[PDB]
Protein backbone atom coordinates (compact mmCIF):
# COMPACT_ATOMS: atom_id res chain seq x y z
CA UNK A 1 0.00 0.00 0.00
CA UNK A 2 2.40 2.54 1.27
CA UNK A 3 6.34 3.19 0.48
CA UNK A 4 8.47 3.48 3.42
CA UNK A 5 11.78 4.12 5.06
CA UNK A 6 13.39 4.24 8.46
CA UNK A 7 13.29 8.02 9.53
CA UNK A 8 15.25 9.60 12.11
CA UNK A 9 11.85 9.29 14.25
CA UNK A 10 10.13 6.43 12.98
CA UNK A 11 8.32 6.01 9.13
CA UNK A 12 8.30 8.08 6.26
CA UNK A 13 5.79 6.36 4.46
CA UNK A 14 3.83 7.22 0.96
CA UNK A 15 1.16 6.01 -0.92
CA UNK A 16 2.49 3.98 -3.71
CA UNK B 1 -34.41 12.15 25.87
CA UNK B 2 -32.98 14.49 28.36
CA UNK B 3 -29.58 13.90 27.05
CA UNK B 4 -31.37 13.95 23.75
CA UNK B 5 -33.00 17.72 24.34
CA UNK B 6 -29.82 18.69 25.55
CA UNK B 7 -28.33 18.91 21.95
CA UNK B 8 -31.60 20.31 20.32
CA UNK B 9 -30.34 23.47 22.52
CA UNK B 10 -26.41 23.03 22.68
CA UNK B 11 -26.32 25.22 19.93
CA UNK B 12 -22.96 26.24 18.24
CA UNK B 13 -21.15 28.39 16.16
CA UNK B 14 -19.99 28.85 12.51
CA UNK B 15 -20.48 26.15 9.47
CA UNK B 16 -17.26 24.05 8.66
CA UNK B 17 -16.27 21.21 6.04
CA UNK B 18 -15.86 18.83 8.46
CA UNK B 19 -14.20 15.58 7.46
CA UNK B 20 -12.92 11.82 9.94
CA UNK B 21 -12.07 8.55 9.42
CA UNK B 22 -12.73 5.57 11.66
CA UNK B 23 -10.89 3.13 10.02
CA UNK B 24 -8.12 3.98 7.73
CA UNK B 25 -9.94 3.63 4.45
CA UNK B 26 -12.90 5.48 4.60
CA UNK B 27 -13.40 9.20 4.63
CA UNK B 28 -16.79 10.95 4.98
CA UNK B 29 -17.04 14.88 4.75
CA UNK B 30 -20.02 16.84 5.28
CA UNK B 31 -21.53 20.30 6.12
CA UNK B 32 -25.00 20.98 7.47
CA UNK B 33 -27.44 24.02 6.45
CA UNK B 34 -30.83 25.44 6.98
CA UNK B 35 -33.84 23.93 5.04
CA UNK B 36 -35.04 25.40 1.99
CA UNK B 37 -37.43 25.40 -1.09
CA UNK B 38 -35.93 22.26 -3.69
CA UNK B 39 -32.43 23.08 -2.73
CA UNK B 40 -30.72 19.65 -3.18
CA UNK B 41 -27.18 17.84 -3.65
CA UNK B 42 -27.75 18.94 -7.09
CA UNK B 43 -27.15 22.62 -6.36
CA UNK B 44 -23.69 21.41 -5.55
CA UNK B 45 -20.43 19.96 -6.04
CA UNK B 46 -17.80 18.17 -4.45
CA UNK B 47 -14.34 18.10 -6.19
CA UNK B 48 -11.65 16.28 -4.72
CA UNK B 49 -7.99 15.39 -5.16
CA UNK B 50 -5.17 13.29 -4.20
CA UNK B 51 -2.11 15.17 -4.64
CA UNK B 52 -0.91 14.44 -8.10
CA UNK B 53 -3.87 12.59 -9.43
CA UNK B 54 -6.94 13.62 -11.70
CA UNK B 55 -9.42 16.24 -10.20
CA UNK B 56 -12.19 14.26 -8.46
CA UNK B 57 -15.73 14.63 -7.71
CA UNK B 58 -17.97 12.82 -5.33
CA UNK B 59 -21.58 11.83 -4.82
CA UNK B 60 -23.04 14.61 -1.90
CA UNK B 61 -25.86 13.16 -0.45
CA UNK B 62 -28.78 14.45 1.91
CA UNK B 63 -30.17 13.63 5.43
CA UNK B 64 -31.81 16.12 7.69
CA UNK B 65 -30.27 16.99 11.19
CA UNK B 66 -32.18 16.05 14.33
CA UNK B 67 -32.27 19.68 14.70
CA UNK B 68 -34.18 20.52 11.07
CA UNK B 69 -31.14 21.80 9.29
CA UNK B 70 -29.72 20.04 6.29
CA UNK B 71 -27.19 18.08 5.75
CA UNK B 72 -25.03 17.48 2.84
CA UNK B 73 -22.42 14.71 2.59
CA UNK B 74 -19.54 12.46 0.32
CA UNK B 75 -18.05 8.60 1.24
CA UNK B 76 -14.63 8.50 -0.83
CA UNK B 77 -14.34 5.27 -2.34
CA UNK B 78 -11.79 3.78 -0.24
CA UNK B 79 -9.46 3.01 -3.22
CA UNK B 80 -8.74 7.25 -2.94
CA UNK B 81 -8.94 7.07 0.57
CA UNK B 82 -4.69 7.29 0.72
CA UNK B 83 -2.74 8.36 4.10
CA UNK B 84 0.76 10.42 4.03
CA UNK B 85 -0.43 12.85 1.10
CA UNK B 86 -2.09 15.94 0.68
CA UNK B 87 -6.12 15.86 0.22
CA UNK B 88 -7.43 19.17 -1.43
CA UNK B 89 -11.02 19.64 -1.24
CA UNK B 90 -13.47 21.89 -3.45
CA UNK B 91 -17.07 22.22 -2.39
CA UNK B 92 -19.27 24.92 -4.87
CA UNK B 93 -22.55 26.31 -5.43
CA UNK B 94 -23.74 25.46 -9.00
CA UNK B 95 -23.85 29.32 -9.77
CA UNK B 96 -20.01 29.09 -9.68
CA UNK B 97 -20.03 30.72 -6.05
CA UNK B 98 -17.04 28.70 -3.74
CA UNK B 99 -18.63 27.87 -0.56
CA UNK B 100 -15.59 25.82 0.89
CA UNK B 101 -11.56 24.59 0.32
CA UNK B 102 -9.85 22.79 2.25
CA UNK B 103 -6.73 21.16 2.14
CA UNK B 104 -6.19 17.81 4.76
CA UNK B 105 -4.43 14.46 5.79
CA UNK B 106 -6.95 11.56 6.04
CA UNK B 107 -3.86 10.49 9.08
CA UNK B 108 -4.56 13.63 11.16
CA UNK B 109 -8.46 13.19 11.33
CA UNK B 110 -9.46 10.22 12.68
CA UNK B 111 -12.50 9.50 15.08
CA UNK B 112 -12.34 6.08 16.21
CA UNK B 113 -14.99 4.06 17.64
CA UNK B 114 -14.41 3.52 21.48
CA UNK B 115 -13.49 0.55 23.22
CA UNK B 116 -15.56 -2.28 24.30
CA UNK B 117 -15.12 -4.93 27.02
CA UNK B 118 -14.30 -2.68 30.23
CA UNK B 119 -13.97 -4.80 33.06
CA UNK B 120 -13.08 -3.71 36.65
CA UNK B 121 -11.26 -5.42 39.11
CA UNK B 122 -10.35 -5.59 42.73
CA UNK B 123 -7.09 -6.50 42.81
CA UNK B 124 -7.73 -8.61 46.15
CA UNK B 125 -4.00 -8.83 47.06
CA UNK B 126 -3.34 -5.49 47.50
CA UNK B 127 -6.47 -4.09 47.55
CA UNK B 128 -7.65 -1.83 44.37
CA UNK B 129 -8.90 -1.30 40.97
CA UNK B 130 -7.44 -2.95 38.28
CA UNK B 131 -8.47 -1.54 35.02
CA UNK B 132 -8.52 -3.18 31.80
CA UNK B 133 -10.73 -3.22 28.39
CA UNK B 134 -10.34 -3.68 24.54
CA UNK B 135 -9.98 -1.15 21.32
CA UNK B 136 -12.50 0.25 19.20
CA UNK B 137 -13.61 -2.87 17.04
CA UNK B 138 -12.62 -3.96 14.08
CA UNK B 139 -9.53 -1.02 13.58
CA UNK B 140 -6.11 -1.05 12.98
CA UNK B 141 -2.88 -0.05 14.05
CA UNK B 142 -4.04 -1.07 17.53
CA UNK B 143 -0.44 -0.35 18.81
CA UNK B 144 -0.72 3.55 17.57
CA UNK B 145 -3.66 4.20 19.90
CA UNK B 146 -3.18 6.65 23.09
CA UNK B 147 -5.96 5.97 25.79
CA UNK B 148 -7.93 8.35 28.53
CA UNK B 149 -9.52 6.54 31.89
CA UNK B 150 -12.43 8.93 33.67
CA UNK B 151 -12.33 7.80 37.23
CA UNK B 152 -15.05 9.01 39.31
CA UNK B 153 -18.45 8.90 41.50
CA UNK B 154 -18.92 9.00 45.11
CA UNK B 155 -21.68 11.24 46.31
CA UNK B 156 -21.14 14.63 46.18
CA UNK B 157 -17.76 14.69 44.91
CA UNK B 158 -17.95 15.41 41.82
CA UNK B 159 -14.73 13.12 41.11
CA UNK B 160 -14.54 13.32 36.67
CA UNK B 161 -10.86 12.10 37.35
CA UNK B 162 -8.90 11.32 34.05
CA UNK B 163 -5.40 9.41 34.15
CA UNK B 164 -4.09 9.41 30.14
CA UNK B 165 -2.45 6.16 29.05
CA UNK B 166 0.12 5.75 26.24
CA UNK B 167 -0.64 3.47 23.40
CA UNK B 168 -1.17 0.05 22.73
CA UNK B 169 -2.12 -0.59 26.37
CA UNK B 170 -5.19 -2.03 27.82
CA UNK B 171 -4.72 -2.06 31.43
CA UNK B 172 -4.51 0.19 34.39
CA UNK B 173 -4.30 -0.34 38.04
CA UNK B 174 -5.94 2.85 39.97
CA UNK B 175 -3.66 1.67 42.57
CA UNK B 176 -4.55 3.76 45.38
CA UNK B 177 -7.53 5.70 45.84
CA UNK B 178 -10.70 5.30 48.79
CA UNK B 179 -12.60 2.42 51.08
CA UNK B 180 -16.25 2.17 50.42
CA UNK B 181 -16.67 4.70 47.26
CA UNK B 182 -18.84 4.24 45.10
CA UNK B 183 -16.97 3.98 41.73
CA UNK B 184 -17.80 4.59 37.96
CA UNK B 185 -15.49 4.40 34.66
CA UNK B 186 -15.08 4.98 31.53
CA UNK B 187 -12.59 5.67 28.46
CA UNK B 188 -11.76 7.17 25.07
CA UNK B 189 -9.12 5.74 22.37
CA UNK B 190 -7.50 8.60 19.78
CA UNK B 191 -4.78 7.79 17.38
CA UNK B 192 -1.15 8.63 18.93
CA UNK B 193 1.35 11.05 17.24
CA UNK B 194 3.03 11.86 15.37
CA UNK B 195 2.04 9.95 12.44
CA UNK B 196 -1.47 9.85 12.91
CA UNK B 197 -3.56 13.00 14.27
CA UNK B 198 -7.20 12.96 14.61
CA UNK B 199 -10.39 13.31 16.99
CA UNK B 200 -11.06 12.34 20.75
CA UNK B 201 -13.59 9.49 20.60
CA UNK B 202 -16.87 9.01 22.47
CA UNK B 203 -16.58 7.43 25.95
CA UNK B 204 -16.56 3.57 26.25
CA UNK B 205 -19.65 2.59 28.29
CA UNK B 206 -19.05 2.91 32.07
CA UNK B 207 -18.32 0.46 34.59
CA UNK B 208 -19.25 0.88 38.41
CA UNK B 209 -17.12 -0.58 40.94
CA UNK B 210 -17.85 0.01 45.00
CA UNK B 211 -14.66 -0.34 46.92
CA UNK C 1 12.48 0.89 0.28
CA UNK C 2 10.07 -1.36 1.57
CA UNK C 3 6.33 -2.30 1.52
CA UNK C 4 3.97 -1.75 4.59
CA UNK C 5 0.43 -1.57 4.96
CA UNK C 6 -1.25 -1.41 8.52
CA UNK C 7 -1.82 -4.42 10.37
CA UNK C 8 -3.69 -5.37 13.19
CA UNK C 9 -0.69 -3.88 15.39
CA UNK C 10 1.52 -2.11 13.55
CA UNK C 11 2.86 -1.48 9.73
CA UNK C 12 3.75 -4.97 7.77
CA UNK C 13 6.69 -4.51 5.70
CA UNK C 14 8.95 -6.79 2.96
CA UNK C 15 12.16 -4.65 1.27
CA UNK C 16 11.19 -4.01 -2.33
CA UNK D 1 41.81 -3.79 33.96
CA UNK D 2 39.78 -5.60 37.03
CA UNK D 3 36.24 -5.77 34.52
CA UNK D 4 38.80 -6.60 31.90
CA UNK D 5 40.67 -9.65 34.17
CA UNK D 6 37.26 -10.62 35.69
CA UNK D 7 36.07 -11.01 32.16
CA UNK D 8 39.39 -13.04 31.00
CA UNK D 9 38.27 -15.59 33.97
CA UNK D 10 34.67 -15.49 33.23
CA UNK D 11 32.85 -19.21 31.96
CA UNK D 12 32.20 -19.77 28.33
CA UNK D 13 29.65 -21.90 26.08
CA UNK D 14 30.46 -23.81 22.75
CA UNK D 15 30.68 -22.80 19.24
CA UNK D 16 28.13 -20.19 18.37
CA UNK D 17 27.67 -18.53 15.20
CA UNK D 18 27.40 -14.38 16.09
CA UNK D 19 25.46 -12.05 14.01
CA UNK D 20 24.02 -8.50 15.39
CA UNK D 21 22.76 -5.22 13.45
CA UNK D 22 23.90 -1.69 14.72
CA UNK D 23 22.15 1.31 12.63
CA UNK D 24 19.88 -0.28 10.65
CA UNK D 25 21.70 -0.63 7.15
CA UNK D 26 24.82 -3.16 8.47
CA UNK D 27 25.44 -6.75 9.76
CA UNK D 28 28.35 -8.49 11.20
CA UNK D 29 28.78 -12.18 12.50
CA UNK D 30 31.59 -14.20 13.49
CA UNK D 31 32.88 -16.98 15.04
CA UNK D 32 35.72 -17.89 17.90
CA UNK D 33 37.86 -20.25 18.54
CA UNK D 34 41.59 -21.69 19.03
CA UNK D 35 44.89 -20.48 18.04
CA UNK D 36 46.21 -22.72 15.15
CA UNK D 37 49.61 -23.22 13.28
CA UNK D 38 48.80 -22.67 10.34
CA UNK D 39 44.80 -21.74 9.92
CA UNK D 40 43.48 -18.33 8.30
CA UNK D 41 40.57 -16.87 7.51
CA UNK D 42 41.08 -18.47 3.80
CA UNK D 43 40.22 -22.14 5.54
CA UNK D 44 36.82 -21.51 5.44
CA UNK D 45 33.50 -20.47 3.56
CA UNK D 46 31.37 -17.97 4.72
CA UNK D 47 27.98 -17.83 2.22
CA UNK D 48 24.53 -15.63 2.64
CA UNK D 49 21.60 -16.38 1.07
CA UNK D 50 19.08 -13.25 1.28
CA UNK D 51 15.64 -15.05 0.24
CA UNK D 52 15.42 -14.95 -3.82
CA UNK D 53 18.49 -13.72 -4.11
CA UNK D 54 21.47 -16.25 -5.33
CA UNK D 55 24.02 -17.65 -2.94
CA UNK D 56 26.53 -15.08 -2.27
CA UNK D 57 30.22 -14.78 -0.24
CA UNK D 58 31.66 -12.56 2.17
CA UNK D 59 35.55 -12.73 2.81
CA UNK D 60 36.29 -13.30 6.16
CA UNK D 61 38.72 -12.06 8.40
CA UNK D 62 40.32 -13.25 11.79
CA UNK D 63 41.45 -10.54 14.41
CA UNK D 64 42.91 -12.20 18.03
CA UNK D 65 40.90 -12.21 21.09
CA UNK D 66 42.52 -10.91 24.37
CA UNK D 67 42.04 -14.59 25.49
CA UNK D 68 44.58 -16.17 23.01
CA UNK D 69 41.83 -17.54 20.56
CA UNK D 70 41.05 -16.24 17.17
CA UNK D 71 37.87 -14.48 15.97
CA UNK D 72 36.90 -15.13 12.28
CA UNK D 73 34.57 -12.33 11.06
CA UNK D 74 32.94 -10.64 7.83
CA UNK D 75 30.57 -7.91 7.53
CA UNK D 76 27.63 -8.13 5.09
CA UNK D 77 27.54 -5.91 2.21
CA UNK D 78 25.14 -3.01 2.67
CA UNK D 79 22.45 -3.73 -0.30
CA UNK D 80 22.22 -7.02 1.58
CA UNK D 81 21.03 -5.62 4.87
CA UNK D 82 17.10 -6.03 4.40
CA UNK D 83 15.25 -5.98 7.76
CA UNK D 84 11.88 -8.56 7.32
CA UNK D 85 13.08 -11.60 4.94
CA UNK D 86 15.02 -14.79 6.31
CA UNK D 87 19.05 -14.70 5.90
CA UNK D 88 20.81 -17.84 5.05
CA UNK D 89 23.85 -18.57 6.79
CA UNK D 90 26.47 -21.02 5.95
CA UNK D 91 30.28 -21.30 7.04
CA UNK D 92 31.96 -24.12 5.74
CA UNK D 93 35.58 -25.78 5.58
CA UNK D 94 37.71 -25.21 2.52
CA UNK D 95 37.20 -29.03 2.12
CA UNK D 96 33.32 -28.52 1.89
CA UNK D 97 33.60 -29.63 5.37
CA UNK D 98 30.47 -28.84 7.34
CA UNK D 99 30.85 -26.07 9.95
CA UNK D 100 27.68 -23.74 10.53
CA UNK D 101 24.21 -22.84 9.29
CA UNK D 102 21.65 -20.18 10.63
CA UNK D 103 19.29 -18.39 9.45
CA UNK D 104 18.00 -14.86 10.96
CA UNK D 105 16.20 -11.58 10.31
CA UNK D 106 18.65 -8.43 10.69
CA UNK D 107 15.47 -6.64 12.79
CA UNK D 108 15.64 -9.31 15.54
CA UNK D 109 19.33 -8.70 16.10
CA UNK D 110 19.62 -4.90 16.69
CA UNK D 111 23.00 -4.61 19.11
CA UNK D 112 22.81 -0.61 19.42
CA UNK D 113 26.07 1.87 20.25
CA UNK D 114 25.24 3.35 23.97
CA UNK D 115 23.30 6.43 24.32
CA UNK D 116 25.07 9.89 25.20
CA UNK D 117 25.24 13.13 26.62
CA UNK D 118 23.73 12.08 30.01
CA UNK D 119 23.44 14.57 32.64
CA UNK D 120 21.99 14.30 36.09
CA UNK D 121 20.11 17.87 37.65
CA UNK D 122 18.12 18.49 41.20
CA UNK D 123 15.13 20.04 40.15
CA UNK D 124 15.00 23.18 42.37
CA UNK D 125 12.06 23.77 43.00
CA UNK D 126 10.47 19.93 44.35
CA UNK D 127 14.24 18.22 45.54
CA UNK D 128 13.98 15.65 42.56
CA UNK D 129 16.69 14.70 40.33
CA UNK D 130 16.23 14.49 36.66
CA UNK D 131 18.41 12.52 34.40
CA UNK D 132 18.46 13.38 30.41
CA UNK D 133 20.62 11.85 27.68
CA UNK D 134 20.44 11.35 23.76
CA UNK D 135 20.19 8.63 21.38
CA UNK D 136 22.85 6.11 20.16
CA UNK D 137 24.24 8.62 17.47
CA UNK D 138 23.54 8.14 13.87
CA UNK D 139 20.91 5.69 15.01
CA UNK D 140 17.58 6.04 13.20
CA UNK D 141 13.92 5.31 14.11
CA UNK D 142 14.86 6.66 18.06
CA UNK D 143 11.25 6.75 19.02
CA UNK D 144 11.44 2.72 19.33
CA UNK D 145 13.83 2.88 21.40
CA UNK D 146 13.63 1.93 24.92
CA UNK D 147 16.10 2.90 27.62
CA UNK D 148 17.12 1.48 31.40
CA UNK D 149 18.36 3.46 33.51
CA UNK D 150 20.66 2.04 36.68
CA UNK D 151 21.25 3.56 40.09
CA UNK D 152 24.22 2.43 42.01
CA UNK D 153 24.54 4.31 45.17
CA UNK D 154 27.45 5.24 47.88
CA UNK D 155 30.14 3.24 49.96
CA UNK D 156 28.52 0.25 51.75
CA UNK D 157 24.98 1.37 50.44
CA UNK D 158 23.86 -0.13 47.28
CA UNK D 159 20.84 -2.21 46.53
CA UNK D 160 20.41 -2.98 43.23
CA UNK D 161 18.00 -0.40 41.69
CA UNK D 162 16.91 -0.02 37.91
CA UNK D 163 14.59 1.65 36.33
CA UNK D 164 12.30 1.26 32.72
CA UNK D 165 11.87 4.41 30.47
CA UNK D 166 9.30 3.92 27.79
CA UNK D 167 10.80 4.27 23.54
CA UNK D 168 11.02 7.84 22.87
CA UNK D 169 11.80 9.01 26.02
CA UNK D 170 14.94 10.50 26.95
CA UNK D 171 14.43 12.01 30.20
CA UNK D 172 13.64 10.66 33.58
CA UNK D 173 13.44 11.74 37.07
CA UNK D 174 14.29 9.60 40.16
CA UNK D 175 12.23 10.72 43.34
CA UNK D 176 12.86 9.17 46.86
CA UNK D 177 16.32 8.64 46.92
CA UNK D 178 18.60 9.21 50.10
CA UNK D 179 20.10 12.64 51.21
CA UNK D 180 23.69 13.65 51.11
CA UNK D 181 24.22 10.34 49.62
CA UNK D 182 26.62 10.42 46.09
CA UNK D 183 24.52 8.70 42.98
CA UNK D 184 26.15 7.52 40.09
CA UNK D 185 23.85 6.91 37.04
CA UNK D 186 24.41 5.25 34.21
CA UNK D 187 21.56 4.55 30.77
CA UNK D 188 21.48 1.51 27.82
CA UNK D 189 19.27 1.33 25.22
CA UNK D 190 16.75 -1.24 23.22
CA UNK D 191 14.81 -1.66 19.96
CA UNK D 192 11.56 -2.38 21.24
CA UNK D 193 8.85 -5.30 20.42
CA UNK D 194 7.53 -6.32 18.03
CA UNK D 195 9.23 -4.83 15.08
CA UNK D 196 12.47 -5.16 16.00
CA UNK D 197 14.40 -7.39 18.83
CA UNK D 198 17.56 -7.78 19.74
CA UNK D 199 20.33 -7.18 22.95
CA UNK D 200 20.69 -4.23 25.38
CA UNK D 201 22.83 -1.89 24.51
CA UNK D 202 26.73 -1.18 26.74
CA UNK D 203 25.97 1.30 29.56
CA UNK D 204 26.62 4.83 28.64
CA UNK D 205 29.48 7.08 30.50
CA UNK D 206 27.66 7.78 33.71
CA UNK D 207 27.44 10.58 36.14
CA UNK D 208 27.66 11.06 40.00
CA UNK D 209 25.59 13.67 41.73
CA UNK D 210 25.38 14.71 45.89
CA UNK D 211 21.85 14.99 46.81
Amino acid sequence: TYSCHFGPLTWVCKPQ
Amino acid sequence: KFESKAALLAARGPEELLCFTERLEDLVCFWEEAASAGVGPGNYSFSYQLEDEPWKLCRLHQAPTARGAVRFWCSLPTADTSSFVPLELRVTAASGAPRYHRVIHINEVVLLDAPVGLVARLADESGHVVLRWLPPPETPMTSHIRYEVDVSAGNGAGSVQRVEILEGRTECVLSNLRGRTRYTFAVRARMAEPSFGGFWSAWSEPVSLLT
